[PDB]
């Protein structure tokens, strides 16, 4: 059902290379003038989208036949898989659970008379996770129309064979293509503890400073006594040496073995230190090669079902094959970005306690940490939004609760950056809820 | 099956929003003076393209 | 629910069969008289179309019953069913290849001093039967309403199985006016060879007629030399008497058995040659039998399903029989109609070569055979339409091609038939490829 | 470099709808704005952005 459609259809020819380039010339392409046949490779040898019916040479009443069907099949993969975690059948959401360490006391005999049955309550910090991806894959199979496409049951099969993978391939083109998205979504709300490197395309000098920085952090985070940086949540996590896994890029993974590897002479000392997984490459601007514990990804499967049904007066398939899965990552376990470019000065201000609960009159102590990018100073300016007369933070993060107040304080923690005609702020925020306090009576003297 | 809006062919250049009437051949071209409106074109169009526009 | 309809619903009577009883005395109907029930019998004898509710003899608040339920389960068959080739399952297309007969030169003994490799193609005539009906059936078996209408299962199940034989009758049946179309597009497209012969039931020796021209022509078909003369694409064929089939309607065979056949001593020496199948009649006016070989008919069949569904929402399953054959004719056997009233001096003019590709500037030879029944002299007008100048046919059909044609060309061969004033002319046609060739030489002197 | 419109061959019903889309090959990497034009109809036939 076509017409006269051209060879040249969807080709913009950045020269002619049938004309005076083969024919005119004193230059390179003499080599293709003792070529005889040579138009008719040039003209279809790239290869024909639609085929023309054509008779044959000799007896102009026959039809010439395809000799050879081929049926191309590709088998697309996800490299990712191998950090995912499991399935949920029931459910939804994800509690992450993380006890942390506390602070000494003092030996006295004296104190221990009054002080026995007193409180100190555990460090917990939570962090919640929630079925995000649920989207399906729609592909239709008419059986019967597609026989008058084919002779020879084999290839008639092996193309049927080859519709119900296509659907299998993309489910692992998005798990791919969303697990990357969970690095890119965490580098654009500053989560990442980034590392300012200089730029390791530039030079072979600055890429040997990116090594060592790898190297370092690398033990940095397999500490035995662990570190109460590298990750957003800021509690104290040792990691493991055959736990971090590397997320680098082709591009970068090039530069490293023809430059670094190859010339030393001791491959185990300028080695990346564990497990390089190698990605098509980072969406955001400057972002190059992640290292996270493998208990940074928290993803989960709800459900893979291929659910099918038949039209019979159209007789043909229609499979739908649903995937729904919880894609989120972890704030407990450590993540180092290494960020060329301009980066802030502080990246983020992370306030201890996140969430608290304190008596009106009572008090409660906080501490910003800030994952400033250098060796550098910044002093916290603390503060208390949806406070009133009494509710004030003392500096150094000690709110003091008033009494008369319930309306949901929220202390802010603020880092300024730059000059005071540009005064950028980095601000960490914590919501404090107030139980009421009926040991005081209102009036007192 | 009461359109809100047609398509006809342009008797001459058409402005959008510019109140159309009967031209020659039965196209569609632009005219101003109420009576002979029986529409309002709704984009921009050139001699021999359709124009569409809501009725009114 | 239906008001007060009379038992006499479409009831044209010829005569009150009450009253021919009741008073007429001395006729046929005083046989009738001594029946003590006989208006009773005369009133509902023939059946009644719509059920009347009749209250009991006895006690009137009572009514009678629907005692007995007869479901007639009538089975049909397709009569042509023997002409099937078979299946094709996968594929669309079918193609019929014939090598025709070549046509004879003299010795020439000094005009060979140059033509030694000079080569001449076989007359390969050919022609391509694609997939023709692609239909379905359909049936709704709202069950749950139809169970109102029974009162036993036995008799609940014999009428569901009879709507499923309903699916496949209809099958039956069409497949059948499938192949009597096939007749009467080959007749109306004037591709029969048209034997001419008054009607058989006009009178017996009209009849006789018929039966000596029917023998004739079936031993004409059957000649170890072949013939052009009963094709449609005019290549010599050779019928066989075991594969010649005869489809005279049915009066035509009771005329067979009681004037002829009844009389002959030697009824061998009568009846028709070749297998004689019985059909209802041909749709085509004037048209009395038609005499084909077996592979007149190509018929293949490309699907036979029958798919269900349910509907939970009406209640009802959806019978879905799908039919995908190929409905086709084979132009390259023999093929003779019997035709009765005033026909047409020629039915058909058929080109040679008929599919062409000539080089630009070359020439073809054209020769164009003439279908004719009284046969004539009658002329052959040759021509040629395609946008060129140049790019004449001569009177004798070798097409002039131009040096610069570029489009593709459509020789005619027009016999007139009739007279000036209103003239039927019968065209013959082909097509001709160009083959752009390389000349160069853009103004000659 | 190219420009790859990816329903290469379509058949649309009379009075139908088809969405065409189109990959940009381009090693400057800048991007590049696609001018979507039908030929060879009639009065009637029309194609919007993407």
């Amino acid at each position: 059902t076509f017409n006269d459609v051209k060879t040249s259809l969807g080709i913009t020819e950045s020269y002619d290379i049938v004309n005076a380039i083969r024919n005119s010339q004193g230059d390179n392409f003499k080599s293709y003038v003792p070529l005889a046949t040579a138009n008719n490779v040039a003209e279809v040898g790239a290869g024909i989208l639609i085929n023309q019916t054509v008779q044959n040479d000799f007896i102009t009443s026959l039809v010439d036949r395809i000799g050879l069907v081929v049926i191309r099949q590709v088998s697309l993969n996800n490299p990712l898989k191998k950090f995912k975690k499991g399935q949920i059948p029931l459910g939804r959401t994800i509690e992450e659970i993380y006890t942390d360490i506390t602070k000494e006391k003092q030996y006295d005999a004296e104190e221990a008379e009054q002080k026995v049955f007193e409180r100190e309550m555990p460090n917990v910090k939570t962090l919640f996770h929630e079925r995000n991806r649920q989207g399906f894959y729609h592909q239709t199979i008419q059986d019967d129309s597609l026989k008058t496409a084919f002779v020879s049951w084999g290839n008639f099969e092996s193309f049927v064979s080859s519709i119900i993978n296509a659907i299998y391939n993309s489910a692992e083109v998005d798990e791919y293509e969303y697990m990357k998205l969970l690095v890119d979504n965490y580098y654009s709300k500053g989560l990442f503890t980034t590392v300012k490197i200089d730029e390791p395309t530039s030079s072979t000098g600055a890429l040997t400073e990116f090594v060592k920085k790898m190297r370092a952090t690398a033990r940095k985070l397999t500490l035995p006594q662990g570190s109460r940086d590298w990750n957003s949540m800021a509690v104290r996590t040792r990691s493991y040496m055959e736990d971090l896994h590397l997320i680098i890029d082709a591009d970068l993974e090039a530069e490293l073995d023809v430059d670094v590897l190859a010339k030393a002479f001791n491959m185990n000392r300028t080695d990346f230190l564990g497990n390089v997984t190698v990605i098509d490459g980072f969406a955001s601007t400057g972002l190059e090669a992640v290292l996270v514990d493998k208990d940074w990804f928290m993803v989960y499967d709800n459900l893979h079902k291929m659910e099918t049904v038949r039209n019979p007066r159209g007789l043909y398939w229609n499979y739908y094959y649903h995937v729904w899965q919880t894609l989120s990552v972890s704030r407990f376990a450590n993540a180092v970005a290494f960020v060329s470019g301009d980066v802030p000065a502080v990246t983020q201000v992370i306030v201890s306690p996140n969430i608290a609960a304190v008596k009106q009159g009572g008090q409660q102590q906080f501490t910003a940490y800030v994952r400033a990018t250098n060796a550098k100073d910044h002093k916290v300016v603390w503060s208390v939004e949806g406070g009133s007369t009494g509710t004030a933070i003392t500096g150094d993060g000690l709110l003091s609760v008033s009494g008369n107040e319930d309306n949901q304080l929220t202390v802010k923690a603020t880092v300024d950056i730059g000059t005071e005609d540009k005064p950028k702020l980095v601000v960490g925020e914590a919501v404090v809820s107030i139980r009421p306090n009926n040991a005081s009576g209102g009036a007192q003297a | 099956y009461p359109l809100a809006a047609w398509q006809v062919i342009a008797g001459s250049d058409i402005k959008v929003g510019d109140n159309l009437t009967t031209g020659k051949d039965g196209t569609a071209v632009p005219t101003d003076d109420p009576s002979t409106v029986f529409g309002y074109a709704v984009e921009e169009a050139q001699e021999g393209q359709l124009v569409t526009l809501v009725i009114s």
